């Protein structure tokens, strides 16, 4: 293990001081309340992934019940309706452009759908199919370019027009279970059921970095507003900042209080308040910097499954296992 | 704002679509197929009408029936198996032919005590088929089965065995009040399979009814 | 035979007054417990909601009753029809729902399958107002022709209908509550007990056990006002030979009207003891 | 093993990688935050005449 003891003492030569010792010097933000602005009802099953859009007011979710609806944020009511020829989906994309949507699951195949581009209605585009895991989540990468995570530890980048795959990632060890796009549209970095997560090249192809230091498998990731860092969310009640230059995790968030396991990580505009959706009903809101909690979010029955910050800051939406979307501020 | 009243009446007939659609799926049964490496005893039957998970649709006795089997599903478990919540029962099938097979009846038990005390099927029940009876009349023969059990104290027949076999399997339920395991023998003809998964569901919907009210 | 009027017109409102806010006390509480959660509702927890709704109906109605007993002021025709109305219509309402649960219990548990399948038993929504409307409309000749003469508001019907009109509602009223709703429930829970036993799911039935202990307790304390309604019935068919009825209806109806009341109060303090979850959100609103 | 010998080239990219002090990415980490601090409406309340929601 020559190579193991040489990533491990740059990282320990790169060691100069804390995050914590760090933001002393800056002020605690503090506790500060959380009030749901608007709830959206009309979903029959568990939600277990939702997407935000661009222009900031259209976000798509997707529950068991095989309806994957574009809800209006600021109006309060749903524009598109969906169907869903498979009813086990656990992941969802909404294309940046906002002529595209996309949604995975268990059925091992990605579905594309056409968001009212011609005609005034809504039809299957594209079903990218090769993957023999479980679409554990998406995310596209561009209007035809489209980054998926699957199952079988494999992550795969698909192109709309041709069909296929334009490149695939069989780096990971463990089962792929989320991914994050970077703000460039340059990088993206995937969270596997293993110990490690591992940043991708879109362009190489290739592991560039890999990051260690959880004890348990990773269920949600999101990248940092700024770029060159991100956090990881797992099972072992602890959230994980990781940067892309230190290599290592220079910000921890575990709570003893809580010890339930993270199923949505998410961060605000500006990057400084993060926010992950537990599964204990609730969704604790830290704080990148201090480390600490800054909210408490129990406005959801069941155990909160995804969370999505919009792309201005404008509100927050949480979605859980009770059928029900609630938007935050 | 005739843009937002048409888009307000629209948003209500998807609605309503929507709720109609649940409805109508609300009235759909839907079992879960799990097993080691035993499957297709259930799906073999004819009258069925309708990748990773294999959708089959069969009605029986003017009721509609949905599977979902999993055998393409290689990745972990417990990271999807959250997602089959609220079936109506969990069909599992084993082998009776797997105990000298190599450590098969071990690991298919291991995988019935996996998915019985998983703490998320807890509510819903466990359909048991054992199938492979055929083959096991002469396995048991030849097979004393005291290999697989050194501790078995039993008589080598087939009936004995598959007693034994069924004490086995209800033994790994450790929840008796909240969920009742149903056991079947699979037999030639399909009809008497389908009889039993209907009788099961029924007993599982009579069940769900007696608790249905949120106020007793 | 013969009977004697000894009840105290004071203590009596004050057992109104205490059946008035029992009977409050428990549909408040049985509406938040069936509006607490934002989970879907089942058809049985509506079914209850439409009858702790009767029972709000009757605790409404009982203070213009108060107001005759005591206050003695403002006693119009207007205020009567109102009143009769109300616990007419509550009656009516809670006897029709009642055996509704009784029908929904019995496809949910015998053609399980049957009920499943089809779509209108999810929609009890539905259900609820046609259910509502047909206790309206039956009770609606109950209360339209009466009025208000020597401090007791009752008959003032027209003289060519008075012949057989009174005897006509009477008879229909009885019918209505204890000879099709009385067989209809009785078929529908010994089918349900038939399957429960067959299926050896009577250990854990205890929803089953409760809705029949409500029902047993509906027509136990609902019994007399329809016997004495019968009683009437002969009375103006001339079969009945004694003479001392003609005296004691009066005190009859009171003592009828004064178990349904108690019945109402009572209703859903059934629901507290022997309904586990009601208990359990009970102590939890409470530490609010 | 062919799959170990795999491995080993994957690891020879991630340690050749150039890594910088922590210290200087956390410090880069914070004054981005500061940076847009003023423009998060989660960090920084909004009054209701400029929120949609
Ligand atoms: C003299 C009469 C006509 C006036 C008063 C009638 C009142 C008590 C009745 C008539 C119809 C009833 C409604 C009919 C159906 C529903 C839907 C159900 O899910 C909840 C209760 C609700 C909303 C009922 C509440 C009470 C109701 C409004
Ligand atoms: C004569 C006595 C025993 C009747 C008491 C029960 C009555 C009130 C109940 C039993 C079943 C009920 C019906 C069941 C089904 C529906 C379909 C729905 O879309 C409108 C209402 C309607 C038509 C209900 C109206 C009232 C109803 C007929
Ligand atoms: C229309 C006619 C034919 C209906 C006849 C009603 C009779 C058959 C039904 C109505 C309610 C039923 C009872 C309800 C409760 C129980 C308690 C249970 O532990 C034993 C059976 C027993 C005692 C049932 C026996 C039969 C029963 C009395």
């Amino acid at each position: 293990e020559q190579l193991k003891n040489q990533i491990r003492d740059a990282r320990k030569a790169c060691a100069d001081a804390t995050l914590s010792q760090i933001t002393n010097n800056i002020d605690p933000v503090g506790r500060i309340q959380m009030r749901t602005r608007r709830t959206l009802r009309g979903h029959l099953a568990k939600i277990y992934a939702m997407h935000w859009g661009t222009d900031s007011r259209l976000l798509v979710s997707a529950s068991q019940d095989g309806k994957l609806i574009i809800w209006d944020s600021y109006t309060t009511n749903k524009v598109h309706a969906i169907p869903l020829r498979s009813s086990w989906v656990m992941t969802c994309a909404y294309a940046p452009s906002g002529n595209y949507v996309a949604c995975g699951g268990l059925d091992n195949i990605c579905s594309i759908y056409n968001l009212k581009t011609r005609e005034g209605n809504v039809r299957v585009s594209r079903e990218l199919a090769g993957h023999t895991g479980y679409l554990s989540c998406c995310r596209f990468l561009d209007d035809n370019q489209i980054v998926t995570s699957s199952g079988d530890t494999t992550c795969a980048l698909w192109d709309i027009e041709t069909g296929q795959q334009t490149t695939t990632f069989t780096g990971h060890t463990g089962d792929v279970m989320s991914l994050s796009l970077a703000p460039d549209t340059r990088l993206f970095v995937s969270g596997a059921c293993d110990a490690s997560a591992k940043l991708w090249d879109v362009r190489e192809g290739m592991c560039r970095q890999t990051f260690t230091g959880h004890e348990s498998d990773i269920n949600a990731i999101c990248f940092f507003p700024n770029g060159n860092a991100f956090a990881t969310g797992s099972d072992d009640a602890t959230c994980r900042l990781f940067d892309l230059r230190a290599d290592q995790e220079l910000m921890t968030y575990s709570h003893d209080n809580i010890i339930c396991g993270i199923t949505s990580v998410s961060f605000s505009k500006s990057g400084r308040l993060l926010l992950a959706g537990y599964d204990d009903f609730n969704c604790n809101v830290w704080d990148a910097l201090k480390a600490d909690r800054a909210g408490v979010l129990a406005g959801h029955d069941n155990r909160v499954s995804c969370l999505g910050v919009t792309d201005d800051g404008m509100a927050v939406a949480t979605g859980s296992w009770d059928s029900f979307l609630k938007i935050w501020n | 704002s005739a843009e937002d009243k048409a888009a307000v009446e629209r948003s209500k007939m998807i609605d309503r679509n929507l709720r109609e659609d649940g409805e109508k799926a609300a009235r759909e049964v839907k079992l879960l197929l799990l097993g080691a490496g035993e499957s297709g005893k259930c799906t073999i039957v004819k009258q069925m009408k309708i990748t990773g998970i294999v959708e089959t649709h069969f009605t029986f006795k003017d009721l509609h029936f949905k599977m979902f089997d999993v055998t393409a599903q290689r990745s972990e478990r417990k990271k999807w198996i959250h997602c089959f919540e609220g079936v109506t029962a969990i069909i599992f099938c084993v082998a009776l032919s797997d105990y000298d097979l190599v450590n098969r009846m071990h690991a298919s038990m291991k995988l019935f005590d996996s998915i019985c005390n998983n703490k998320w099927f807890t509510d819903t029940s466990i359909i048991l088929f054992l199938n492979k009876k055929d083959l096991f009349e002469e396995k048991i023969k030849k097979s004393p089965l005291t290999i697989c059990y050194p501790e078995y104290a039993g008589s080598n027949t087939y009936e004995e065995a598959a007693a034994y076999i069924q004490c086995q399997f209800e033994d790994l339920n450790k929840r008796k009040d909240t969920k009742e395991i149903y056991t079947h023998f699979t037999c030639s003809t399909d009809t008497k399979n389908v009889q039993f998964v209907f009788d099961a569901v029924t007993d599982v919907i009579i069940k769900n009814n007696l608790k249905d009210c949120g106020l007793f | 035979i013969g009977d004697i009027v000894v009840f105290g017109t004071v203590f009596l409102s004050i057992f109104y007054s205490v059946i008035f806010a029992i009977g409050l006390v428990g549909n408040l509480l049985v509406v938040f417990a069936l509006t607490n959660s934002k989970k879907p509702k089942s058809v049985t927890d509506i079914y209850l909601l439409n009858l702790a709704l009767s029972d709000l109906l009757f605790v409404a109605t009982l203070p213009f009753w108060t107001h005759y007993l005591i206050n003695e002021k403002g006693l119009h025709n207007a205020m009567c029809k109102f009143t009769t109305a109300f616990f007419f219509i509550g009656f009516f309402g809670s006897i029709f729902f009642l055996t509704v649960i009784s029908i929904d219990r019995y496809l949910a548990i015998v053609l399980a399958a049957n009920s499943m399948n089809n779509r209108t038993v999810q929609h009890g929504v539905t259900i609820s107002l046609g259910v509502w409307a047909a206790a309206i409309l039956v009770a609606a000749p109950q209360f339209m022709f009466t009025k208000q003469k020597e401090n007791e508001c009752l008959g003032d019907y027209p003289e060519v209908l008075q012949e057989i009109w009174p005897v006509l509602r009477n008879v229909e009223t009885n019918f209505l509550g204890f000879l099709l709703p009385l067989l209809i429930m009785s078929y529908c829970y010994f089918r349900i007990i038939q399957t429960l036993f067959s299926s050896k799911n009577h250990k854990k039935a205890k929803a089953i056990k409760l809705i029949l202990l409500v029902v047993i307790v509906f027509f136990l304390f609902w019994t007399p006002y329809n016997v004495v309604i019968f009683l009437e019935t002969l009375k103006l068919y001339d079969f009945f030979p004694s003479c001392d009825m003609r005296k004691d209806l009066r005190l009859a109806l009171s003592v009828t009207e004064t178990v349904a009341f108690s019945h109402c109060c009572l209703n859903p303090l059934i629901y507290a003891f022997a309904g586990e979850k009601f208990r359990r959100y009970l102590y939890h609103l409470y530490g609010k | 093993i062919a799959q170990a010998r795999k491995l080993v080239e994957q690891l020879k990219m991630e340690a050749n990688i150039d890594r910088i002090k922590v210290s200087k990415a956390a410090a880069d980490l914070m004054a981005y935050c500061e940076a847009h601090a003023k423009e998060d409406p989660l960090l920084t309340p909004v009054p209701a005449s400029e929120n949609p929601f």
